[PDB]
């Protein structure tokens, strides 16, 4: 780097982002999968290409661990295969999704200190890393990915987990609803390759307009939302209207079949549960986050709903980044370069002398 | 304090309202206090003393006109005010009669005949 | 070295006589305002030469230093003596001088000291002229004390001059002087003559000096606002006279009677 | 200060005007005097004009 | 001054001097209903070298 | 993102001449000072106090112009709050004012002769520059003509 | 230089670009007098 | 609309010029877009003054 360098590892559920601290892009980006057939032991592009003779599991699915073997295996293939660094010469910063229990943090550092034995570590939350790129210590962050979603109030650089609203949203559920509605429309969908094609067309070809009603009426009378797509496979599927009708669960959640509230209702009831004195302060720097920036154009509609939420006699100061999927990454990238961050960094001595639970207090 | 915030404190004394509400009058005050701020004419407290006497003669009250003399002496006995002329001129200008003209009555020297 | 400096003293000595002389009533009304505008550089000049004299007593000024200091003066005060000599050589009063300055206002650009000097003198000089213009364009008759304005009034409407001895007063009653045209009003000059001509016969029966412009006529180089004001007045003058003539004492009745 | 010529330049011009009406108007009183100060509002220098425009405001009271 | 003359020659205006600083050489008493034919000759010595010939002929 | 625009601000205050790696390290001092404040009366009255600070130092129309320009600025709101904090953080006549020989309907006030004294300072300021020049050319050469030899030449020092 | 820029500055036939050329020349000659003024005092 | 937000920023430039800041045209465009995100200007006052000092150590 520019000083004694560190490691940054973003353990998510859509993808695993790894690399050394002080690099603005991740040095390696792998998808979030476990080995051991349904290669012999591999995580990466090749494991996702051979998904049909392997198993797919996420280590953190919503903020709970499904299997100790699974979490240690995905961490192990991140630290030893995705980067291949020596643990004595680089300390590691680990991450956990917002609203995660303290015992999970203890189990996390218990894996990291036993299977690799580094002399120093850090465990941080994701929202503090997202806000630290935004150069502030205060704001409301709406993270919406493909396996987690939280509207996180963060005040004084410490997210209060009592006021974070947890919302289970997953991109697997999106792809599931896409399969159900393509079968309702009438379409062969029973294998993995068309799942890859359908996730490709929802990430890249799918359109989200600023208004729901106007474009839906116009495309229902004559589809100007359709465009012909001829892949190199030689398959022809298109409809514009239905792929814009599918992610409606943001406004009305009962379209996807979800039981919990929609996204605007979620941040609306969350700001109802924010303190009245801190409301204007959190709104003075409100940020978009989450992986849904994979198709850009969703942002304008997100800002419109946040403007409709709070009053308009207050002039909104909304921080609007172009890219907001590498937020956890760029947080650690800036943070480990500063030497003020090293005073909250935990050594091996406090882990052995004062137990595991000190990583909950010294790192945050 | 500094004078610039002190004029605001005056704008908050006489008007009850907040200073974010009334700012047109504070703007009108800042023009007139500025650029005519410091003394530029000759100060003399004795003429102002005799004019406080002439105001109290205009009420036909001769007792407080003799009380003013010992108060005017006490102002010089202590001597902790930089401009004795200003506050007596000020208080004389702000008089109110419970119950004339000044083109026959001669004022102070301007230091426009004298070099600044 | 002392010979090198004498042009600036020569270009002072031929202006200060001018400033006194052309400030009297005989020398125009614009030569007045011109000689008064060459006072502002004498102010600069006087205080510089005074303070440089007081600086010299300490030994902080010398001859070479003085020569180096007075270089921008050597341009600006030379140009004014050249201007005064050109005014003296062909004697111009009023509008004719206002052509001469208009020549001077293009004869230098790249100096940028001998441009701004003339650019200030030009706006100074057409303050007396454009206040005769502020009456003649909005009213019927001149109040010119001299005869150096571009229009000159005559009388063919008199006690002893009948209506069949003057026919129409387009004959000689309103004329334009030859060289008192300011030489940039040439395109409007005929309309300038026609305007107060329209206005006086509506003052003759009514009172109408009213206009929708009523704006102070000013000068700037490469400005044509003092064109548009004249055009806007010229429209309303002929409009009011034509509308008055065909309504009261109409030609509609008289033509059918012919 | 160059024998005080900084301070006396526009003096000798104002005063020259105030010495001209005081020679031109000799023995005039009454309306024949307001026929002799109204002959000096017909100047072209604004310095004399704004001076006589003040003197004539004084006399017409 | 070179761009000063080009403001009377990309907008309305005609060159005036006896000391030429700009290529236009108008032809006196040709100004009639026919001046879209040759009336303004292109004289090379007052063409500036920050314009090429295709530019210094198009402005005419 | 915004983290790139802080480095663009880091590029602006750097003049062009390592020297792209000093930039990324000055970017850290920019971040260490951004969170010092984050760790630990409307807009328009703050204009009035500085307009006052002008008007006491004379020069009245200049305050009259600053108020007119912030008036159309009040007709983006967060940046004037930065502008009132930075004041002196950077580097440390016409003949229609005091003349009555020109104008069109020029008023009358008689002589003032207390700006004629600041018309002598109008010359003293010109003299204070052209004496500072003769102070800045005899010093820049006495600093080189006086030393041991080999102080104005780096190649003698090797 | 002083000879050329003085012969072409009494020319009203050198035109307004030559009068700009010359204006630049006069500006450079003023700085040449600046030096010889400072040198004059050290003598 | 981009002509109007240009002229207002031009008006913004001059009143920071006569108050004698060190900010120029490009630093003002950076600072205006940074304030539009929701960044506290009271801290930007500190980071610009520290950066201009640490710049002089390089020269």
């Amino acid at each position: 780097d520019d000083d004694i360098a560190a490691l940054v590892v973003d353990n998510g559920s859509g993808m695993c982002k790894a690399g050394f601290a002080g690099d603005d892009a991740p040095r390696a980006v792998f998808p979030s999968i476990v080995g051991r057939p349904r290669k012999d032991s591999y995580v990466g592009d090749e494991a996702q290409s051979k998904r049909g003779i392997l198993t797919l599991k996420y280590p953190i699915e919503h903020g709970i661990v499904t299997n100790w073997d699974d979490m240690e295996k995905i961490w192990h293939h991140t630290f030893y295969n995705e980067l291949r660094v020596a643990p004595e010469e680089h300390p590691v910063l680990l991450t956990e999704a917002p609203l995660n229990p303290k015992a999970n943090r203890e189990k996390m550092t218990q894996i990291m200190f036993e299977t690799f034995n580094t002399p120093a570590m850090y465990v941080a939350i994701q929202a503090v890393l997202s806000l630290y790129a935004s150069g502030r210590t205060t704001g409301i962050v709406m993270d919406s990915g493909d396996g987690v979603t939280h509207t996180v109030p963060i005040y004084e650089g410490y997210a209060l987990p009592h006021a974070i609203l947890r919302l289970d949203l997953a991109g697997r559920d999106l792809t599931d609803y896409l399969m159900k509605i393509l079968t309702e429309r009438g379409y062969s969908f029973t294998t993995t390759a068309e799942r890859e094609i359908v996730r490709d067309i929802k990430e890249k070809l799918c359109y989200v307009a600023l208004d729901f009603e106007q474009e839906m009426a116009t495309a229902a009378s004559s589809s100007s939302l359709e465009k012909s797509y001829e892949l190199p496979d030689g398959q022809v599927i298109t409809i514009g209207n239905e792929r814009f009708r599918c992610p409606e669960a943001l406004f009305q959640p009962s379209f996807l079949g979800m039981e919990s509230c929609g996204i605007h209702e979620t941040t609306f009831n969350s700001i109802m549960k924010c303190d009245v004195d801190i409301r204007k302060d959190l709104y003075a720097n409100t940020v978009l986050s989450g992986g849904t920036t994979m198709y850009p154009g969703i942002a304008d509609r997100m800002q419109k709903e946040i403007t409709a939420l709070a009053p308009s006699t207050m002039k909104i100061k909304i921080i609007a980044p172009p890219e907001r999927k590498y937020s956890v990454w760029i947080g650690g990238s800036i943070l480990a370069s500063l030497s003020t961050f090293q005073q909250m960094w935990i050594s091996k001595q406090e882990y052995d002398e004062s137990g595991p639970s000190i990583v909950h207090r010294k790192c945050f | 304090k500094s004078p610039n915030v002190l004029l605001q404190n005056l704008c908050c004394r006489i008007l009850g309202r907040s200073e974010a509400d009334v700012a047109q009058q504070f703007q009108y005050a800042v023009r007139v206090i500025g650029s005519n701020f410091a003394p530029t004419v000759e100060r003399d407290e004795f003429l102002v003393a005799e004019k406080i006497k002439k105001e109290l003669i205009r009420q036909r009250r001769e007792a407080d006109a003799a009380l003013f003399s010992e108060l005017h002496r006490k102002l010089h006995s202590q001597g902790v005010l930089k401009n004795k002329w200003s506050i007596l001129y000020l208080l004389l200008s702000l008089s109110e009669d419970p119950r004339s003209y000044a083109t026959l009555f001669a004022q102070a020297l301007p230091r426009d005949a004298h070099s600044t | 070295l002392v010979h090198r400096i004498l042009p600036v003293a020569a270009s002072y000595s031929a202006v200060t006589r001018f400033i006194e002389e052309k400030s009297s009533f005989e020398y125009g009304q614009v030569n007045h305002a011109l000689a008064a505008a060459m006072r502002t550089l004498v102010k600069e000049h006087l205080i510089l030469v005074s303070q440089l004299e007081q600086l010299h007593r300490q030994g902080l000024l010398s001859l070479q230093k003085l020569w180096f200091y007075i270089q921008p003066a050597m341009r600006t005060m030379d140009i004014l003596a050249s201007l005064a000599t050109s005014v003296d050589k062909g004697e111009c009063l009023g509008g004719s001088t206002l052509s001469l300055l208009h020549d001077r206002s293009f004869s230098y650009t790249g100096d940028s000291q001998a441009q701004e000097l003339c650019l200030y003198l030009t706006k100074a000089a057409s303050a007396p002229y454009f206040e005769v213009l502020e009456k003649w364009i909005y009213r019927g008759i001149i109040h010119d004390p001299y005869s150096e304005f571009m229009v000159e009034e005559h009388e063919l409407r008199k006690e002893r001059i009948q209506e069949d001895y003057n026919d129409k007063y387009w004959d000689q009653r309103y004329t334009i002087v030859q060289q008192q045209i300011p030489s940039f009003l040439q395109k409007m000059a005929d309309k300038i003559l026609s305007t107060g001509k329209y206005l006086n016969v509506v003052r003759e029966c009514g009172h109408d000096v009213t206009c929708p412009v009523a704006k102070e006529i000013i000068y700037t180089l490469k400005e044509r606002a003092y064109v548009e004001q004249i055009e806007k007045a010229f429209n309303y003058a002929s409009k009011v006279l034509l509308d008055f003539l065909m309504e009261e004492k109409e030609l509609v009745a008289h033509l059918r009677s012919i | 200060l160059r024998r005080l010529l900084v301070w006396t330049y526009d003096p000798k011009i104002r005063l020259k005007t105030l010495a001209a009406l005081v020679d031109h108007c000799q023995g005039r009183k009454g309306g024949e005097l307001a026929s002799a100060v109204h002959a000096y509002t017909k100047t072209g220098d604004p310095y004399m004009r704004s001076l006589v425009q003040h003197i004539l405001s004084l006399v017409s009271h | 001054p070179v761009l000063s003359f080009l403001y009377r020659w990309i907008y309305d205006g005609e060159l005036e001097d006896t000391y030429h600083e700009f290529f236009v050489a108008s032809d006196p008493t040709v100004k009639t209903d026919r001046l879209w034919h040759d009336k303004y000759t292109l004289r090379k010595s007052m063409i500036p070298s920050f314009m090429t010939m295709d530019q210094s002929r198009k402005v005419l | 993102s915004i983290t790139q625009l802080f480095d663009d601000l880091c590029e602006a205050l750097l003049p062009a001449a390592n020297r792209k790696r000093a930039k990324r390290s000055l970017k850290k001092v920019a971040y260490n000072a951004l969170f010092t404040n984050l760790f630990q009366l409307p807009a328009r009255n703050k204009i009035l106090m500085l307009s006052f600070d002008l008007r006491v130092g004379g020069l009245g129309p200049k305050a009259d112009r600053l108020e007119e320009l912030v008036e159309e600025l009040e007709a983006v709101g967060s940046v004037l709050d930065l502008l009132v904090q930075l004041a002196g953080s950077g580097p440390p006549r016409d003949y229609f004012l005091n003349n009555k020989h020109v104008g069109r309907n020029v008023p009358y006030s008689g002589y003032d002769c207390d700006d004629l004294s600041v018309f002598e300072m109008d010359v003293q300021s010109l003299i204070s520059r052209e004496e500072c020049l003769c102070h800045s050319m005899i010093q820049e050469t006495l600093q080189v003509m006086e030393a041991a030899p080999g102080t104005g030449l780096p190649t003698v020092g090797l | 230089i002083r000879r050329y820029t003085d012969q072409r500055s009494l020319d009203r036939s050198f035109g307004l670009v030559g009068q700009s050329f010359c204006a630049a020349l006069h500006q450079e000659l003023r700085e040449y007098y600046r030096l010889l003024s400072v040198l004059h005092s050290q003598l | 609309n981009l002509n109007a937000v240009r002229e207002t920023m031009d008006v913004l430039l001059e009143i920071s010029r006569i108050l004698n800041t060190g900010l120029d045209m490009e630093t003002l465009s950076i600072c205006v877009r940074l304030c539009e995100q929701g960044i506290n200007p009271e801290a930007l006052s500190s980071v610009i003054k520290e950066l201009r000092k640490a710049t002089e150590a390089l020269k």
